[PDB]
């Protein structure tokens, strides 16, 4: 699932920073505007990767403020969730309408009709649960998932999905 | 400028990519619905129409309102309203392509007046290139005539075989102001070609068949030649200018869309109704009218429909038109910024370069020198020293896009400066102009000059550079601007200076000789005859600047 | 394509540097040593950027690469250090 | 190549281009009573082969479009033959250089 | 005053494009827009505080780009989209040549 | 031969009234006239048919009709030259903007 | 109008001459790729006077009693006298002038020596003259060998364009050839010893001041030819306040505009 | 201020038509097999299981708590609080996403050795499927099929039944315990 590519990024600089280690601060200011990012094309872009070999190539100065674009060429490790795919995680709130579970830096939300068409909703608990013969999920508990929908957003990838297949739902 | 940071990515345009605006398109720019001839009081409330200017685009007033976006005036453009037509109709400027397409292609059945099956016409299908494309196409299936079914194959001219169904003979067409006509052919049978009609037409001609005769489906597809819907110019498109409050001032752009509107209105309310059918027509040549007026008034067809008054009605190809028009005076050229004209005259003892500047210049004109080390001193004491003192300045500018009137602000004889601030500053001596002498007629009527700061109200120079620039002194008045930008001082230092000219590539030669008073009198002295003494021959010494100091 | 590139050697054009060029560096410089840039000279007494890059020029301390253009779509890569001053 | 007195059969000619490969050249006398080549106000015009071409081509960076161009019923281009495609190295004096080498494709 | 045609002639004689563009940018017209990066259209909704662009339709909130360019010829191109023509600006070329 | 006539009389012009142009001058001028094939003129008709970046093209005579043409047949425009670059306002690829700089990552530590 | 068709017509990075679309105009600017400034008006002894004066001026000939240098001028002058490895090179020198002022002869048939030049040669050993403050009553010190081999060398160095390609190395010749006859003219040994002067440092520092002031006239890949060379025909143009055939400003109109219908159209059978 | 990749296609203004997503193997125009490399070598694609992003980011991570400090110049439970450190000084501060993914990893890792890793890769990149069914199947557990190719649909038909049940017994066994 998590994905690593080959991507690049303009960004300018002012005519202050043409001292020695330029390079490194442009290296810094490149992990402040992609680290742990997002965006709806590739996704929650995690960590750079291979912090020693970053692609520097010389940069252009611009036409009129003493600015210089470089265009850095980096690759990283990243992570885009998709429709009908499975991955288990860790719950991690609970209401009436169903329960959240987390995955990866991002959530996955399930709905109770998401759910065995005889599991039950106990608000009677603490903190809040849901009942079954021999199930019982709650706060905690580690759950296979069938992420149905994502749905991109500012800087957050939210998803939905469910446990009603066969071979899904707690663990 | 349109100021504020943005988040979108800068970049610079490479290509410019000229298409036609399908009516979709446009029915997807649009915000807003235009139904409305009035501009706006909601029924005499002075405000606007969820009708015409700002139902959902720019807007008049100093307020921020305009679809979210909010920003206000200086900062919005125009957001695109839409206006569906009644039935289809013409575009002005296109007219004559539209003829020339009618005349190629079979109507009714819709397809070319010749295949690969004629090789006059294949031989054009070759030339790659519209222009020519086109016209070698156009030039060729003029004269044919009728939809043919069968032609000669390469083989012989024995067995003709079949490619496309329908013969219905091709009227030949004539124009007639703003309309088309045919005549099928004893005698002819002369019947208008109706817009709705002439489209459909277009709009069954296959992908290629668009290709071949100079089109392209993407950028520009036949329909969009024959409007459906409208593009409704936002408003600085058309600035109103108001006077105060109860009057309103619109401009004349804006009541031929409102006359549009109407005659549309009009039109429509018969095709719902009860429609005289050929009294319908009647409107329909109106509407057919003023959408061409608001592109184009003065056409052949004599009506040059005025407005009330009879003003003839600035149509927009008037706007672009030449000389003083947008483009021949406005992108190629303008009125700017930072700029100074005045009555010359002439001093004989500044160095060429030198340009004698009167104090209310060097006082009115400003340098934006940034707020650095090697300055700062100089330029809080300039700021200290106030815009009216001859060597001050006049705003300061700090980090966060805002002015300082350094000449109003309380904090007046206060700030401490910063060092990445900005002083806008008076015109020190020593300093690049871009002084000029229009008619513009080559490199030696527009270098660049030292200032030299000085009193009375007249631009001063130097007796020789009189030739290059060309003024006498019957009252010559001449143009000055100045450098903004560090590196602009230096394209103008390092190559417009006036001591760069000296030597014309022109006439390979200098351009810059020396003349009347002196030239009359180095000769009157350079005689065999011109002896002279000691007091005097002294004063001649010191005279010059770099005399060695000896005699 | 970046296969656009004249490589250093098999290179082509004038050594010496045009007068455009130079005009157009010693603005850059200039106009961003006014941008509070590092300076890479003694200023043996200078205030203005402008005499300041001249003499940046004059010891050809100026981290520049003029990426210079042919027609077509190609580019050679000059630096300051590399360029002459006939001019 | 083929000479007419002072016309040829406006359907005669309407069987030359019709033979391939081999091409066919119409001319008249009286066009050539005299040389236009040898015409103080022309220079020396040169055929190329494809690869004297494609070098011109390749050492100066052009496309086709982007050389200058002669026309092919140019008087010049009916004397050598010139063909769609072909490429002329004309080459003349100078008053600021002795000689001047220049190109041409042809029309 | 005005600056023009001629002059511009002139001072492309001298060759010296920058202080053309400062003269009739940030001396005179000078105005930014926002593009999409779909159809050239000056068709996005800045919406310079609240950080999102958008030209639905277009359907476009991301590939947008910020220009530089007088105010003038925002103008022309308006206007010649009054007349129906698209002028879709764009970013980067194609064509390479 | 025509280049040459053409030279010639374009001289005598100017030497007629006694002046003084440079070979290079007036030769450019022809060469303009010539290159493209036959006699092209210094008029509307003549050059500004060809192939500029439209929009340079019209900023001569033609304008909107240009502009109409151009966006019917799909124009699309390189900008490569003055006049379209202007429009933008941005910088003319001239001499002072025929080539561009950069800071250079290496050399950029040696002078410390 | 003028102005307009030459805009963007520049000279691009390899010395053509170019317009936007990429279509050239001269390959290389004024046929030579010089700068009408550092240009000024020599003349061509080469090409003038007569056969007599010619051989007086510029034969060399060393197996001879009349011919050769009197070693007042040339030091190493009497030890030379028949020298046949020397000879050598005289004559193809003196063959390289006599090609030459058959070939300006093919070029200037009116007979005009004087001319637009760059890098002025007449100056340049003016100053070296009154610089080294050589006398004319004493002897040289430059071998034969040096002069017209160091002459020989001197020419390569003046190049114009660049890269590695016979089509361009020619070229380049082609577009130096008039300044080299001039070169073949002022540097020739009668001259160097018998009219100049010249000393070992003094020839040396003529063969470089040349060379550079040459390489500086060379035209500035970016210059605007287009909109210069325009200007500066509308330039004296708008002086022309106005032989019996239409002269001037009308005429100069017809011509612009692709002059079809024409005033007086002369026509002069020779 | 953006960010790029390594593939534009022409803005045909058309804009309408890019797919959705499903385990149909369907992803966007940015993660089908031929993807070009950044020195613009056709490259396939990287799709990488649980823990072996686990070792990435360490690793990766490691060699720039190193390189942070070149320029200084002039066990399940455990790893949890190490790593709780090293990001503590490599990130910048606000990579809740990043620290949060290294807890869910580090926990639900199956492999823990660039060992046992590599060899599980060398195992299943052995019948050439979809680097994502390979992932999957590298971070998912399971028995039979039934399970298997229901929980990852791209497969089915694939790979046979049996031949995925060996590959299943294979990697239940290359499980490196906790
Ligand atoms: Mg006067
Ligand atoms: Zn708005
Ligand atoms: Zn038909
Ligand atoms: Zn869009």
């Amino acid at each position: 699932m998590f994905f690593i590519k080959d991507l690049s990024l303009n960004i300018t600089l002012h005519p202050s920073f043409f001292g020695p280690r330029m390079k490194q601060y442009l290296k810094t200011k490149l992990l402040e505007e992609v680290e742990g990012s997002c965006t709806g094309k590739f996704g929650y872009i995690l960590c750079v990767l291979d912090y020693d070999n970053i692609d520097i190539q010389r940069g252009r100065i611009l036409p009129t403020d003493g600015s210089a674009e470089f265009n850095v060429k980096y690759r990283a490790v990243v992570f885009k969730p998709f429709k009908g795919e499975v991955v288990d995680g860790t719950v991690v709130s609970c209401s009436q309408h169903g329960f959240e579970v987390q995955v990866g830096p991002m959530k996955v939300f399930v709905t109770k009709h998401l759910m065995p068409q005889d599991l039950t909703f106990n608000a009677g608990s603490n903190p809040p649960s849901y009942q079954s013969s021999e199930d019982v999920i709650t706060i905690k508990s580690r759950i296979r998932v069938k992420i149905e929908g994502c749905i991109s957003q500012v800087s957050s990838i939210h998803a939905i999905g469910s446990i009603k297949e066969d071979y899904l739902g707690a663990i | 400028v349109g100021q504020q940071y943005s988040s979108a990515p800068l970049r610079t345009v490479k290509e410019v990519q000229f298409g036609l605006f399908s009516p979709e398109e446009v029915r997807a720019i649009s915000v807003a619905k235009i139904r409305f001839p009035e501009t706006m009081d909601e029924t005499q409330t002075r405000a606007k129409i969820g009708g015409l200017n700002d139902p959902r685009l720019g807007s008049i007033d100093r307020n921020l309102k305009c679809q979210t976006c909010q920003e206000g005036m200086n900062e919005c453009p125009g957001h695109f309203g839409h206006i569906d037509l009644a039935k289809p109709v013409f575009h002005v400027g296109f007219i004559a392509k539209i003829k020339k397409v009618c005349e190629c292609v079979c109507m009714h059945c819709g397809k070319l007046l010749l295949d690969e099956h004629n090789e006059l016409m294949r031989q054009a299908l070759a030339i790659k290139d519209s222009k020519k494309r086109f016209a070698a196409i156009w030039t060729l299936c003029k004269t044919k005539m009728v939809c043919e079914t069968d032609v000669p194959s390469e083989d012989d001219p024995t067995q003709l075989v079949s490619r496309g169904g329908c013969g219905n003979t091709q009227p030949t067409i004539r124009k007639d102001g703003l309309k088309l006509v045919g005549s099928w052919k004893d005698e002819p049978e002369l019947r208008v070609l109706s817009t709705e009609e002439i489209l459909n037409i277009f709009k069954h001609i296959s992908v290629k068949d668009f290709t071949s005769l100079g089109f392209n489906e993407v950028f520009s597809r036949p329909e969009w030649m024959i409007l459906t819907c409208l593009p409704v110019p936002p408003p600085p498109v058309r600035p109103s200018i108001s006077f105060n409050e109860s009057q309103r001032g619109e401009d004349d752009l804006t009541f031929k869309l409102a006359d549009i509107l109407k005659a549309n209105i009009s039109l429509e309310t018969l095709e719902h109704n009860g429609a005289p059918h050929h009294a319908i027509e009647e409107a329909e040549s109106l509407l057919q009218f003023h959408v061409a007026t608001y592109m184009d008034n003065d056409i052949a067809g004599q009506p040059q429909a005025l407005q009330k008054s009879g003003r003839p009605v600035k149509s927009i190809r008037a706007r672009l038109k030449g000389k003083e028009g947008r483009i021949r005076g406005n992108l190629m050229g303008k009125r700017v910024d930072f700029s100074a004209r005045t009555v010359i005259s002439g001093d004989p003892n500044l160095e060429l370069d030198q340009v004698g500047v009167p104090k209310s210049i060097a006082k009115t004109l400003t340098y934006p020198e940034v707020v650095t080390p090697y300055n700062i001193d100089r330029l809080t004491q300039l700021v200290r020293n106030g815009p009216n003192e001859h060597p001050g300045a006049k705003y300061v500018i700090r980090d966060s896009g805002d002015r300082i009137d350094l000449r109003y602000s309380k904090r007046a004889g206060d700030i401490q400066l910063q060092y990445g601030w900005k002083v806008e500053r008076h015109i020190m001596d020593n300093d690049p102009v871009l002084f000029n002498r229009q008619p513009s007629l080559h490199k030696m009527s527009m270098m660049a000059h030292r200032v030299k700061v000085i009193p009375y109200s007249t631009f001063r120079l130097n007796l020789s550079v009189t030739s290059p620039y060309n003024a006498d002194f019957d009252g010559d008045e001449m143009n000055l601007h100045v450098p903004q930008s560090e590196e602009t001082r230096a394209e103008l230092s390092q190559l417009c200076a006036v001591p760069l000219q000296i030597v014309s590539p022109q006439s390979n030669k200098p351009c810059m000789g020396i003349v009347q008073d002196t030239l009359c009198g180095i000769r009157k002295l350079t005689l065999r005859d011109t002896f002279i003494e000691l007091d005097q021959v002294l004063n001649m010494l010191y005279w010059v600047p770099d005399w060695d100091g000896v005699i | 394509l970046k296969e656009k590139a004249i490589p250093k050697d098999q290179r082509a054009t004038t050594p010496y540097m045009t007068k455009y060029e130079r005009a157009r560096i010693l603005g850059t410089r200039a106009l961003q040593i006014s941008m509070n840039a590092p300076v890479f000279v003694d200023l043996e007494g200078e205030t203005d950027p402008l005499r300041i890059a001249m003499k940046e020029l004059a010891e050809k301390k100026i981290p520049l690469v003029i990426r210079r253009y042919l027609p077509d779509g190609s580019f050679e890569d000059w630096s300051v250090e590399e360029l002459i001053v006939d001019l | 190549i083929f000479v007419y007195q002072n016309n040829i059969t406006p359907s005669a000619m309407k069987l030359v281009p019709s033979i391939p490969p081999a091409t066919i050249e119409t001319f008249n006398e009286a066009a050539l009573v005299v040389n236009i080549t040898h015409h103080e106000l022309v220079p020396k015009h040169i055929r190329l082969s494809s690869d004297e071409k494609r070098e011109l081509l390749k050492r100066y960076r052009l496309k086709e479009s982007q050389l200058p161009r002669i026309q092919r019923a140019d008087p010049v281009a009916l004397y050598l033959g010139l063909k769609r495609g072909e490429v002329v190295k004309i080459i003349r004096k100078s008053e600021t250089s002795g000689r001047y080498a220049s190109y041409r494709i042809c029309m | 005053l005005r600056f023009g045609e001629m002059e511009r002639d002139c001072m492309i004689a001298h060759g010296a494009a920058s202080f053309l563009k400062e003269r009739l940018m940030e001396a005179s017209d000078a105005f930014r827009v926002h593009i999409c990066g779909i159809c050239g259209l000056m068709t996005v909704i800045a919406k310079l505080n609240h950080n999102q662009f958008e030209c639905k339709g277009c359907d476009n909130k991301i590939d947008i780009y910020q220009i530089h360019i007088p105010y003038a010829a925002k103008l022309l191109f308006q206007e010649l989209m009054a007349m129906n023509i698209t002028p879709r600006l764009y970013t980067d070329r194609s064509r390479d040549f | 031969a025509g280049r040459a006539a053409l030279y010639k009389e374009v001289y005598n012009v100017i030497a007629s009234d006694g002046s003084y142009v440079n070979y290079r001058h007036m030769a450019l001028l022809v060469d303009v006239m010539t290159t493209q094939g036959g006699l092209t003129s210094v008029t509307r008709h003549g050059f500004n048919r060809s192939n500029t970046g439209a929009l340079m093209r019209c900023s001569f005579e033609e304008t909107v009709e240009i502009l109409f043409e151009a966006g019917a047949s799909a124009e699309l425009d390189d900008c490569r030259g003055v006049s379209e670059n202007v429009i933008l306002g941005q910088m003319a690829p001239i001499g002072t903007g025929a080539f561009d700089v950069m800071i250079d990552e290496e050399s950029l530590v040696k002078y410390m | 109008r003028l102005v307009k068709a030459l805009e963007d017509i520049m000279v691009h990075y390899d010395n053509t001459t170019r317009n936007s679309l990429g279509n050239v105009i001269q390959f290389i600017y004024g046929e030579d790729g010089m700068d009408a400034a550092h240009i000024e008006k020599q003349s061509l002894d080469t090409i003038g006077g007569s056969d007599a004066a010619f051989e007086k001026r510029y034969r060399v000939d060393l197996l001879n009693t009349d011919h050769t240098l009197d070693p007042s001028l040339l030091e190493s002058g009497s030890e030379i006298l028949g020298d046949l490895k020397l000879q050598v090179l005289l004559d193809e020198e003196y063959k390289q002038l006599v090609k030459d002022r058959k070939f300006l002869r093919e070029v200037f048939v009116d007979g005009e020596a004087n001319w637009p030049l760059p890098v002025n040669i007449r100056r340049i050993i003016q100053n070296a003259q009154q610089t080294f403050h050589i006398d004319h009553t004493k002897p040289s010190d430059l071998t034969i060998k040096d002069i017209v081999l160091g002459v020989k060398d001197l020419q390569e160095n003046l190049l114009v364009l660049r890269g590695k390609n016979e089509i361009i190395q020619n070229a380049q010749r082609d577009a130096v050839t008039l300044f080299c006859c001039l070169l073949r003219s002022r540097l020739a040994t009668r001259r160097v010893l018998q009219e100049y002067r010249l000393t070992k440092q003094a020839f040396d520092w003529v063969l470089s001041n040349i060379e550079a002031q040459f390489l500086r006239s060379v035209v500035h890949p970016g210059e605007m030819v287009g909109v210069l060379a325009a200007q500066s025909i509308g330039e004296p143009a708008t002086q022309m306040t106005l032989k019996k055939v239409t002269s001037g400003v009308p005429r100069l109109k017809e011509i612009l505009n692709v002059a079809k219908n024409m005033k007086t159209p002369s026509l002069t059978v020779y | 201020v953006s960010t790029s990749t390594f593939q534009t296609r022409r803005r045909r203004l058309k804009k309408v038509e890019e797919e959705e997503n499903a385990a149909t193997l369907q992803l966007g125009q940015e993660f089908q097999l031929k993807q070009i490399n950044h020195q613009g070598e056709e490259e396939e694609l990287i799709a990488l299981n649980l823990s072996e992003a686990r070792l990435v980011i360490k690793e990766a991570l490691v060699e720039r708590r190193r390189a942070f400090k070149r320029s200084q110049k002039k066990t399940r439970e455990k790893e949890l609080e190490s790593i709780d450190v090293l990001l503590e000084q490599t990130t910048g501060g606000n990579n809740k996403d990043l620290k949060n993914t290294m807890q869910y990893l580090t926990n639900f890792s199956r492999f823990r050795d660039q060992e046992t890793v590599g060899a599980v890769i060398q195992l299943l990149k052995s019948t050439g499927l979809h680097p994502f069914e390979v992932a999957q199947l590298g971070s998912l557990a399971c028995d039979t099929a039934d399970e298997a190719k229901t929980l990852i649909p791209s497969l089915n038909n694939k790979i046979s039944d049996d031949e995925l049940e060996r590959i299943l017994k294979e990697l239940s066994n290359l499980e490196t315990l906790y």
